[PDB]
């Protein structure tokens, strides 16, 4: 896949700086457009960073801050958008780098950089940087304006060679040939917003960003507005016109370009767009296929469950008790659930008490969460995650951090036992410093995941080589060595049979406590008027008419305690009065009333 | 594959009636546009009805109308000729044929109509058998029968070069008669005997006649 | 009518030359507007094209291609504005006109062309054209860069005259005087996108396009946007202000005007627009005036037959054996239908087998085509088109060559039998080269046709005075000559009364088989048990209680076959036992049971 999300951290040290740069590798390894920030933070000095190489457009802003690499390779980089800003003004900040052989970004090396659509740019404090003074801003810009927010430092600790001699005037990105800077706006003729060349042919079209090859909207570097399919266009596709042409139907508006229909994840709208989040007076539908939509309500909107970061809770950082109610009877959590410190703390400048263990039996009902599960702390009673024993789906339409949909860190539980989860929608997994949790290592993260970028990060956690005795790995009759925890109720999928919630060996079908039939690999319990067999089969199915043979007597087709006395089946059918046989079938009744029957009769009718 | 076999033909009395069946099979009636022609004995090729039933359009030749009457049923993917009020000049073999491009393409193999105030008489067939050569003669005699036609093949149909079934010839008595004849081996007498297969539909009679060197 | 479509047929030879400039001539009479594309392609050298002189206006492109005609009189176009583009590329597309007392085009004469709004010119091929590269094309161009999509050959066979003396500097459409170039941007004042002279005082208003007469937005040339009743708007009319002014309520956006009502064969959007095609999650309500309008479905959208052109078959030329099956049991069509020589003969190239007649039967529950009906070829077995027996209405919405509803071309059916076809909503009707078919000059189109605009174009069918006899003229029983085939069962109106399908002298009122009644003109059957009556009316109705007198017995107020024994007319009624008269009216029985009566009674109760 060519599209992927950005982060969401700013210049916030990592959580695990461990696993930081796994984190930015799997998000961006053969990533093309970024929907959403390109931050690259924290980068020590020996940092392999060539997967960042395939990157050619950015929705938000770009923050290359606080590393000590000597460059980041972003040569392909045309285009940042600045949908989102830095610092609310910023679509392109570089900031601190390097320490106030020696440390520090040297080179920008933008050299495909012709677009910033909106926002300005922020390179401070960055003392082994050379050549951002040299670039021309206001070529890159596409309003002037942009210029008055721009602020370049240039305090340096080196001095800097110059641009290489075949640089055509003396601005480049860095010390090679081909880090010259190539000017597609400020060099033009008449009209034209972006050329390839100072001649009035040389025009990009009216729809190109960035540059281009030639005059067609075919030709573009870029798209101002919307790719469709390689022609750039103004907008995504009611007809005036008596005809049909190519170029198949309508589109979805998904990013910057028109697609045939949303990816994974999203959601189709009636407005023609994907997203991630519906509008007002609206739900969710889930097609047959899987496929989900918002669609405006028929009736006034049924109850929902908002999480964090949605309605009242959008600002809201963890659940606490002020707001655990709120959760009673969920099955479906529109938004996100985070569990930190102050939640079983419990601040106390405001009159919040702290979070008792036994009040996380809300979410015992939970089955779905769209947005994220995050867990930095947890009750020291409680072994492991069974309060979210229900949990099938995390969707991850909104990120921790812009990356996790599920994190685990510091936590010194034993086990997970989140024993129903089968869907990871998108985002990376962190489970990081539980130095108690086995069983990270027994759980088929390939089969939570959708697609093949996304990953679990994993580290100081229990040795998985230590997790071997009982108790420690799996139930023997876990399938494949799939499991949640210890024991054969916390298998993902079950070896032999289900007698509820435990593995089994056998069901007891020929032999056995009470005598069981198997139906889809459960072992379900006969009815209690059958006769258990001899090494046969005692029953079919857990109906009384499925017995091999009755217990007590007969009442075709049932096996029953007793003959029927007097009973009717439902009203305005006359009462039925039956007596056994020497063999045990229930038999009918002779003439009515004076001997009104049984065995042999009796009166009162 | 396309094609129409058509029933119904005989025998009927001066004034009285009879319908005739085309059955389709390879297309549909309703859609296309069916046509009858009929051809008495040593005659020209005459055109007599036709009809597209799903237009509704049925024609008639002013020779046959209002007394004929075309149709067809859609569900059994036939059409039919019904005709009333017969007279001697409509005795005739009458053929149904499918329209296509301008000609008729498909045609029925034709049924006869024999308007007559003669009843039908069943054929005794009769044995002609070879005497004491290099190649001999044997065959079946079918005397004495009404209406027209009957058909006689040889050992179901297996044996057909070496045959010759005569024209039938009318009789002083008003009844028909014709011979089939059949060459063979003059060393094939005795060993190999050979069986005539009569039919006489309006009658119902099927005799098989075995005929022996005798 | 001032609005029209266009064609959509680009370079292709003309399908009949003979009715080919006629086609032209009737869609342009009188418009003004081109909803659509403009194409003069392959007109012979005297072609009298003067039936072009009111365009002023064209939405597509403008292709001039292909002729031996000296010169196209276009004067008073003002503006092209490119909606669509030929090549992908091109507002304006002069192509091949006279070969490689001389044929071709000499002038372009476009004196009033001042704005084309989006894609390029191109001019190529013309031996005979003149001072194309006189023009200052930038003017025209509505942006700068329109100009990188920019082809003008200059190869010619002949020496041009000069611009008249009378031209200001050198540049013109043609000889003429009112021939030269009038400039409306390149020589304008301060902003001014279009001005009408050097001075600030003389800009046109900012939603003006080609120029003005003034500066108020109701001195526009062509509106930039939309034309609300002669002011140019950027906007088709949520209120702030507490008041109300004139300029009547809101209105429908159709092409680039807004209008009070959609146009005869169009659909009303809830978003406000007029269109021949509904959005997704839409259905199309027609309202007690007959008016359409496109709405959300409130249930799940129910099933909907998709033709050719539309869903699935949007790309399928024609209708084959490999989707006829799609068609069965539809009533209405969404699309449009064609068969075509490799309908019938079937592509050996894929598996598709060569469509068999009796197949056809699938259509033969259609009643309505939204697109057009084309015919190119059909099977040598069926006379007619009587497969489409029930077909009422095209509407036109699409039209095939963008010209045509509906086509009928190299045929050989006898006769047509579209017998229930009413309507033709918009569109011509071509029916030429079908060497037997009688019947096209006994059909009323006037009626069929909408707006007056429309005609049928026919030759080389079957000659008129040659459908002349029976099975060639229409019906004696038919009223005003009116048939769509031979016979009393093909007239467009009944002279008399009808007997089903048939058109009949009487119905059986006084005399016949069985006796009628009739109703609306219909002639239909009285109650069996009606008695017939001796040169009087029968029946009056079809109700066994609408007898004059009965044929058995008669059970008040019923004629009956026999008088009711034992019959309950529902449950919990009791049973009903008559006898008859001597005249024959049935009686009432006495005493319940033991002579349960009937005549002279029976016993059994
Ligand atoms: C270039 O850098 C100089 C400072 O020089 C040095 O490098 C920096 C990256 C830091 O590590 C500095 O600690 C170091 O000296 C910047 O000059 C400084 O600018 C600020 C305003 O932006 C001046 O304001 C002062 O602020 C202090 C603390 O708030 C007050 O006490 C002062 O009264 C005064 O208002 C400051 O004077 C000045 N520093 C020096 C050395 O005098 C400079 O901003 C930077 N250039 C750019 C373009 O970013
Ligand atoms: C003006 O016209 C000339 C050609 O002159 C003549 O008029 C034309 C309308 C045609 O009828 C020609 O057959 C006739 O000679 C155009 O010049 C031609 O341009 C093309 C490229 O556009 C040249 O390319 C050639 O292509 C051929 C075939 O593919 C190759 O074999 C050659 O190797 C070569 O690549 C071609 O050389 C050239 N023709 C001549 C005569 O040499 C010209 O394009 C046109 N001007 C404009 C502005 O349209
Ligand atoms: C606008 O978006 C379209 C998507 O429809 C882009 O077209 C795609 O771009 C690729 C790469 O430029 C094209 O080439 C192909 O690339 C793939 C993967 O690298 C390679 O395997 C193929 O051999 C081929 O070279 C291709 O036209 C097209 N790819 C697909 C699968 O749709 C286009 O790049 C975008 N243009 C702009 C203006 O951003
Ligand atoms: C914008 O569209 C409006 C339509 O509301 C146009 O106004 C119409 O234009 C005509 C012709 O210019 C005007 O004059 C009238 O013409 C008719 C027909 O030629 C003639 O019979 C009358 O005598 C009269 O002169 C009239 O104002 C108006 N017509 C109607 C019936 O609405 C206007 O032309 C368009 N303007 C732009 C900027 O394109
Ligand atoms: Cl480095
Ligand atoms: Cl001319």
């Amino acid at each position: 896949t060519q599209v992927c999300t950005g982060t969401d951290m700013k210049l916030r040290l990592p959580a695990s700086p461990e696993t930081h740069l796994d984190m930015l590798r799997h998000l961006y390894q053969g990533c093309q457009v970024v929907q959403g920030n390109l931050e690259l933070t924290y980068l020590p000095t020996n940092a392999s960073l060539s997967f960042l190489q395939d990157i050619q457009e950015v929705q938000g802003y770009v923050l290359i801050a606080h590393n000590q690499v000597r460059q980041v390779p972003l040569q392909r980089l045309r285009i940042v958008r600045g949908t989102q800003l830095f610092e609310d003004n910023y679509a392109l900040a570089v900031l601190d780098n390097g320490d106030p052989s020696p440390g520090g970004l040297r080179e920008l090396q933008l050299r495909s950089l012709t677009e910033i659509l909106k926002g300005g740019v922020l390179i401070q404090r960055n003392p082994q940087l050379c050549y951002q003074d040299t670039i021309l801003w206001k070529d890159i810009f596409h309003k002037n304006n942009q210029l008055a927010l721009t602020l370049i430092d240039t305090n340096r600790s080196r001095a800097c060679h110059p641009c290489s001699p075949m640089c055509k005037g003396s601005r480049c990105w860095g010390e090679s040939s081909e880090d010259c800077q190539s000017l597609t706006r400020t060099v033009c003729a008449g009209g034209c917003a972006r050329c390839k060349g100072p001649l009035p042919t040389d025009c990009c079209h009216e729809q190109c960003a960035a540059g281009c090859t030639g005059p067609k909207h075919s030709d573009c570097l870029a798209c101002l507005h919307f790719n469709h399919s390689g022609i750039c266009e103004l907008h995504c596709p009611n007809t005036d016109t008596f005809e049909s042409m190519p170029n198949p139907e309508g589109r979805y508006t998904f990013g910057a370009s028109c697609v045939t229909a949303c990816p994974y994840n999203y959601l189709s709208t009636d407005v023609g767009s994907c997203t991630l989040v519906c509008p007002l007076h609206n739900q969710e539908v889930t097609a047959e296929d899987g496929t989900q939509r918002c669609e405006k309500c028929s009736k006034p909107c049924a109850r929902v469950c908002y999480g964090l970061g949605m309605e009242h809770l959008r600002e809201v950082r963890a659940v606490t008790s002020a707001n655990i109610q709120e959760f009673a009877g969920c099955k479906k959590i529109f938004g996100s659930l985070a569990f930190l410190p102050e939640s079983f703390d419990g601040d106390p400048a405001s009159n919040t008490a702290p979070l008792q263990p036994e009040q996380l039996q809300v979410f015992e009902t939970l089955e779905e969460i769209t947005g994220y599960l995050y867990i930095s702390a947890w009750p020291d009673s409680l072994p492991d995650l069974s309060v979210f024993q229900n949990l099938q789906v995390i969707r991850g339409r909104i990120l921790h951090n812009g990356a996790y949909s599920l994190t685990l860190q510091g936590l010194g539980i034993s086990w997970l036992g989140l024993r129903s989860l089968r869907e990871l929608g998108s985002g990376l997994a962190l489970i990081h410093h539980n130095t108690h949790l086995c069983f990270v290592h027994t759980v088929p993260w390939d089969q939570l995941f959708r697609n093949p970028h996304q990953a679990l990060l994993h580290t100081a956690n229990r040795p998985e080589d230590e997790c071997v005795g009982e108790g420690l790995a799996c139930h023997q009759l876990c399938a494949r060595g799939h499991c949640w925890g210890p024991g054969p109720t916390q298998c993902v999928n079950c070896s032999q049979f289900l007698r509820g919630q435990e593995c089994v060996e056998e069901c007891r079908v020929l032999q056995g406590l009470p005598r069981e039939y198997v139906n889809a690999r459960h072992c379900l319990p006969c009815h209690p008027e059958c006769q258990p067999q001899n090494g046969s089969v005692t029953c079919f199915g857990p109906e009384a008419d499925q017995c091999v043979a009755c217990a007590h007597y007969k009442d075709p087709p049932f096996c029953v305690a007793r003959c029927p006395s007097g009973v009717k089946p439902d009203l305005s059918y006359m009462p039925i009065w039956k007596f056994p046989d020497e063999e045990g079938a229930c038999q009918p009744c002779p003439i009515n009333c004076t001997h009104s029957c049984v065995d042999l009769d009796d009166k009162g009718c | 594959e396309v094609q129409l076999v058509e029933s119904g033909g005989g025998l009927v009395q001066p004034g009285g009636s009879l319908r005739l069946s085309c059955a389709a099979s390879g297309f549909s009636i309703w859609w296309s546009w069916i046509h009858w022609v009929r051809q008495a004995p040593g005659k020209g090729l005459e055109w007599v009805a036709s009809i597209s039933p799903s237009s509704g359009w049925t024609s008639y030749a002013d020779s046959v109308k209002g007394r004929f009457t075309i149709s067809a049923d859609t569900s059994k993917n036939t059409a039919y000729l019904q005709m009333n009020s017969l007279r001697a000049e409509d005795t005739a073999v009458y053929y149904c044929a499918r329209w296509w491009s301008s000609a008729m393409d498909y045609w029925g193999q034709g049924t006869l109509v024999t308007v007559s105030s003669a009843s039908t008489k069943g054929p005794s067939v009769f044995p002609l058998a070879p005497s004491s050569g290099g190649t001999a003669a044997l065959g079946c005699l079918v005397k004495d029968y009404f209406p027209e036609p009957v058909t006689v093949s040889w050992n179901s149909g297996a044996l057909t070069s070496g045959v010759h079934t005569f024209p039938a010839v009318l009789q002083s008595s008003g009844l028909y008669s014709l011979s089939s004849v059949v060459t063979v081996p003059s060393s094939s007498l005795g060993t190999q005997t050979y069986i005539c297969n009569v039919n006489h539909k309006p009658s119902n009679t099927k005799v098989d006649k075995k005929v022996e060197p005798k």
